[PDB]
RNA sequence: CCUUCCCGCUGGGGAGGAGGCACUCUGGGGGGACCGCCGGCGAUAAGCCGGAGGAAGGAGCGGGCGACGGUAGGUCAGUAUGCCCCGAAACCCCCGGGCUACACGCGCGCUACAAUGGGCGGGACAAUGGGAUCCGACCCCGAAAGGGGAAGGGAAUCCCCUAAACCCGCCCCCAGUUCGGAUCGCGGGCUGCAACUCGCCCGCGUGAAGCUGGAAUCCCUAGUACCCGCGUGUCAUCAUCGCGCGG
């Protein structure tokens, strides 16, 4: 950054990105809870340790998975804002200190406006653009039925993450705001729990979808 | 003159390095890690200082040298180096425990290497593949 | 004041109020690196908008156009080095450099090359396979 | 924002069903509301370790399968 | 204090400032013109380059000692955009460096050992570590954890 | 007193071993100081051929390998030593080159 | 330990010699991991799972070796070989052209359609491999490509070889643009006996479509995929390729 401080910023206290603490930060979703990692964590980074195993996201930080997702390169397979993005050389794939001070700078962006801890806001955000029912195709003795179905708290912070970055995304995509500003816009939406927020907006459809399939 | 030597591994980055009493300084490769610009780099080779706490750094002085692959394994491997070489200096076991809870590769190293690669589209990797 | 929105600068050629070299770019038979090279050479900011450019400017400009070398351009950066019936190396703008392509073009028709031929019939010239992919 | 959904611990994992092997048939029990205690048998979309928690819209559809 | 004491792009730019007064600095005639490689699309957009540029390389040679032209050239090197064609790498021109070290040796900050290269002077290094030392008091307004140093 | 390198090569680390213990075993013989079989790098000839003549069907590579290991030997040179390590048998299937350091 | 150079806040930094293998590294020999321990599931078995501890945890990870046999699969255009044919031409050599033609359809890919960026200037960090008419530091000349001389190096000694993605600052601020670089003009070079057909490089200039892509389809489970560049094989000169390397 442009201030000397920022660019070399010295850590002290173990704060997460020797910035914003995690001690005040309290999750109401009893689900989400254990899933949550919310330790002292100064450097989110960890190296890929998890994914060997079956519920190490559950030991991984969250700004952390929210960095991972972060590191998008948009939509390849699927369709958000009904576009392809195909962000292929120009991406973040890969690029983990970029996706670091994209975070950063939303968190900071949030916490000059929000007045609050951001990742205080990143729980709620996620907590109100979890989903808690979904459905599915199952078949009873041969047959079909589009049931609805519950949604395991890992897969219910799977799907949060995701889809407050893919709204970042599309929300970035081909024009003037910054991936950055998308992001903060994104997070202080869906936890303010309003239907700009692509994300809540998902969790909200893919809920009245189910309790239409039952 | 009591100095020790540790030595720290990622991936083809092999970091040296000698830790003795002194005031607080730590280099790596004549820098102060101050001012090592990426601040994920920065931050990795930090965090057993911040861990174990000013009261023995600043009568600790440290220097790293790394001469392998990538800024982040070369901050990897230097962190491994002065964790151990912090350790290997205080006989701190309820330090080493801190560490180990915090970030056992801290201490015990990462093996993990590169998957060599193989034949179709064999440049790209191991497992990526032409399109059929 | 002194604000112009546009400006004409070698003719009627008329451009914006960007900065100044871009501006330049504008015109055919100027990149922005010739724009810059003339720029330095007469002394003007090239990061100066066009609006706040002084007729005096423009002229001095326009002549450097019209002789670059004998202004302190290299030989090796102009549009028409060593030219075909006059050994001076020299720089063309729009209307003459559209003239002079048109020239060696259809001389090269005239002797009946390979290169005048392919040009009249609009097919590649520059070692190109033409099977696979120029298609029109 | 949380609505009316009802918390509900995992006791026990049974088989899993799914026509893609997606979904994971479990036994749960209800920790709030006026049930308190009523185990129930859910169909449950994503991983899952005994212990977990999923909460529920309803308490009342209990599907069932071996 | 000294080179690697603090950082090297403050240090570039402050020492070009200062080389600037410095008269056997002066930019060649074709300095205008040209860029510094192939590798490059467009040419420098900045007037004093020229300085900047012998600075980083003053800087160079007290850090890698006996060192000469070619690898300076990789240094000063980099990537091209190849058209169609994907990326590769590219050293730069040599006459830009050169006439560098040659105002340098002039000036008495550099000289040429008739083999390995060319290495800084003492006055060459007191030069540097003058501006290094300056420049960590006005950073050390801010970090003192780098008073400390 | 002036050294002697002795830089030998083969294909087989038991005779590569023979040899050196050959040279060890003759220089405790007599009491002219070694200086260890320093192991340098082995030389790995790789060569990566597509094992299809046809040129038709799945492309699959035979990675063929030669390997090449060198050891180093540095022993004072005196003239019986010298004699000896010459009357040294040096089987078929190495090389080796005495230089001198002087 | 010796010698020397800078900051100066008189604290600290580097450099070269002996010093020695400490650290790293190299490469020979050994050890270590076996579901071995705890708990659970299965049947108390085979074994699976969770955990501990451990460098490594579930054939540790990754490769090589591809059974009997089939596929009249491909290869007699690599060699070997039957038959048929040519046999003074269907054998051998030389020149020139062609295989590089282009209204079109298809496969695999490169570059992009920009800000999750472009340019400029500065700052950083690799590994694999290769080198005799061969690598070539270093010096000089040149705007570049390149040119002259040339130390050392038959290879842990020298060189190829200070990579790019990344970071800092400054311009651009959502548009066929400071995006994009098809095409074409002029000039300057390298290889070669020969550069038109038909090579590669540089500089000025030009400034094409393209503003995310239907139906449908491909690859991938961890240091993997994606992204970044490098090496080598082919090689007189030619790499958007193959085989590999690391970030
Ligand atoms: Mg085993
Ligand atoms: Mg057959
Ligand atoms: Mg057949
Ligand atoms: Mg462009
Ligand atoms: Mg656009
Ligand atoms: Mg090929």
């Amino acid at each position: 950054a442009k201030a000397l401080t920022e660019r070399f910023y010295q850590p002290k206290e173990l704060k997460v990105m020797g910035r914003w603490s995690v001690e005040d930060v309290t999750v109401n979703d009893p689900s989400l809870r254990p899933y949550i990692n919310l330790e002292a964590r100064l450097l989110p980074h960890s190296h890929g340790r998890h994914a060997k195993k079956a519920f190490g996201k559950a030991n991984v930080h969250i700004v952390e998975r929210l960095i991972n997702k972060v590191m998008r390169s948009g939509a390849s397979s699927h369709k958000a804002g009904g576009h392809f993005m195909r962000r292929e050389h120009r991406s973040l794939m890969s690029k983990k200190m970029k996706a670091y001070e994209v975070v950063k700078e939303a968190f900071m962006i949030i916490e000059r406006r929000t007045k609050q801890n951001p990742i205080q806001v990143l729980v709620r955000a996620i907590e109100n653009s979890a989903p808690r029912e979904d459905t599915t195709t199952i078949a009873f003795g041969g047959i079909r039925y589009h049931m609805a179905v519950d949604v395991s708290p890992l897969r219910r912070l799977d799907i949060a993450l995701k889809n407050i970055a893919l709204g970042a995304s599309a929300k970035c995509y081909r024009n003037k705001t910054s991936y950055a500003q998308a992001l903060a816009e994104e997070i202080i939406a869906a936890a303010n729990a309003d239907p700009k927020s692509f994300a809540y907006s998902r969790k909200e459809e893919i809920e009245r979808i189910a309790q239409s399939s039952r | 003159m009591k100095v020790i030597q540790t030595a720290g591994k990622r991936k083809t980055a092999i970091a040296r390095a000698t830790i003795r009493e002194g005031k607080g300084r730590v280099r790596i490769n004549h820098r102060p890690v101050e001012i090592i610009e990426p601040e994920i780099a920065r931050f990795t080779i930090m965090e057993p200082l911040v861990l174990a706490g000013e009261e023995i750094v600043k009568g600790v002085d440290i220097d790293v040298k790394v001469e392998g692959g990538g800024f982040m394994g070369q901050a990897e491997a230097a962190r491994v180096a002065i964790a151990r070489a912090l350790v290997e200096w205080t006989n701190d076991m309820n330090l080493k425990e801190k560490f180990m809870k915090y970030d056992r590769t801290m201490l015990v190293g990462d093996s993990r290497r590169t998957e060599p690669h193989k034949p179709n589209r064999s440049t790209k990797g191991p497992r990526a593949k032409r399109q059929k | 004041d002194e604000f112009r929105h546009i400006v004409r600068i070698a003719g009627v050629d008329l451009n914006g109020n960007k900065q100044l070299r871009w501006a330049l770019t504008g015109i055919r038979g100027i990149g922005i690196n010739f724009a810059t090279m003339v720029l330095r050479v007469a002394g003007i900011d090239p990061y100066m908008k066009t609006g706040y450019l002084t007729n005096e400017q423009i002229k001095k400009i326009e002549e450097i156009l019209e002789d670059p070398v004998a202004h302190g351009i290299p030989a090796w950066a102009v549009n028409r080095p060593k030219d075909y019936e006059t050994g001076k190396d020299m720089h063309l703008i729009t209307a003459k450099l559209v003239m002079a392509w048109r020239e060696d073009v259809n001389r090269l028709r005239r002797v009946r090359a390979y290169r005048g031929i392919r040009h009249e019939l609009g097919l590649p010239l520059r070692g190109q396979r033409t099977r696979s992919n120029f298609r029109h | 924002m949380s609505d009316e959904g009802y918390p509900a611990e995992v006791i026990e994992i049974v088989a899993r069903t799914g026509v893609t092997g997606g979904v994971t048939q479990v036994k749960v029990r209800i920790l709030e509301g006026r049930d308190k205690g009523r185990v129930i048998r859910r169909n449950v979309k994503g991983p899952v370790r005994v212990g977990d928690i999923v909460i529920l819209r309803e308490t009342e559809r209990e599907a069932r399968e071996i | 204090a000294t080179v690697y004491d603090v950082p090297g792009d403050l240090l570039v730019e402050r020492t070009a400032k200062a080389l600037k007064e410095v008269e056997a600095i002066k930019p060649p005639e074709w300095a205008p013109f040209v860029k510094t490689g192939r590798h490059k699309e467009r040419i420098p957009e900045q007037e004093d380059w020229w300085y900047y540029r012998v600075a980083s390389i003053f800087r160079k040679i007290y850090i890698d000692g006996p060192v000469g032209i070619e690898r300076l050239r990789t240094w000063y090197g980099g990537r091209k955009n190849r058209g169609h064609a994907p990326e590769h790498f590219y050293k730069a021109g040599g006459s830009i460096i050169r006439k560098a070290l040659q105002q340098l040796e002039a000036a008495g900050f550099v000289q040429k050992v008739p083999g390995e290269g060319r290495i800084v002077t003492p006055q060459g290094q007191s030069f540097l570590d003058r501006i290094a030392t300056e420049l960590k008091k006005e950073l050390e307004e801010q970090l003192p954890e780098l008073k400390k140093y | 007193m002036q050294k002697a390198r002795i830089k030998l090569a083969s294909t087989d680390i038991k005779a590569l071993n023979e040899v050196t213990d050959q040279i060890r075993q003759i220089a405790e013989r007599t009491g002219v100081r070694m200086s260890g079989p320093i192991p340098l790098p082995t030389k790995r000839i790789r060569i990566t051929t597509r094992k299809s003549p046809d040129g038709e069907g799945t492309a699959t590579f035979d990675k063929f390998e030669l390997r090449v290991h060198k050891r180093l030997v540095d022993i004072e040179a005196d003239e019986r030593a010298m004699r000896q390590i010459m009357r040294i048998r040096v089987p078929e299937d190495v090389t080796i080159e005495i230089e001198l350091i002087s």
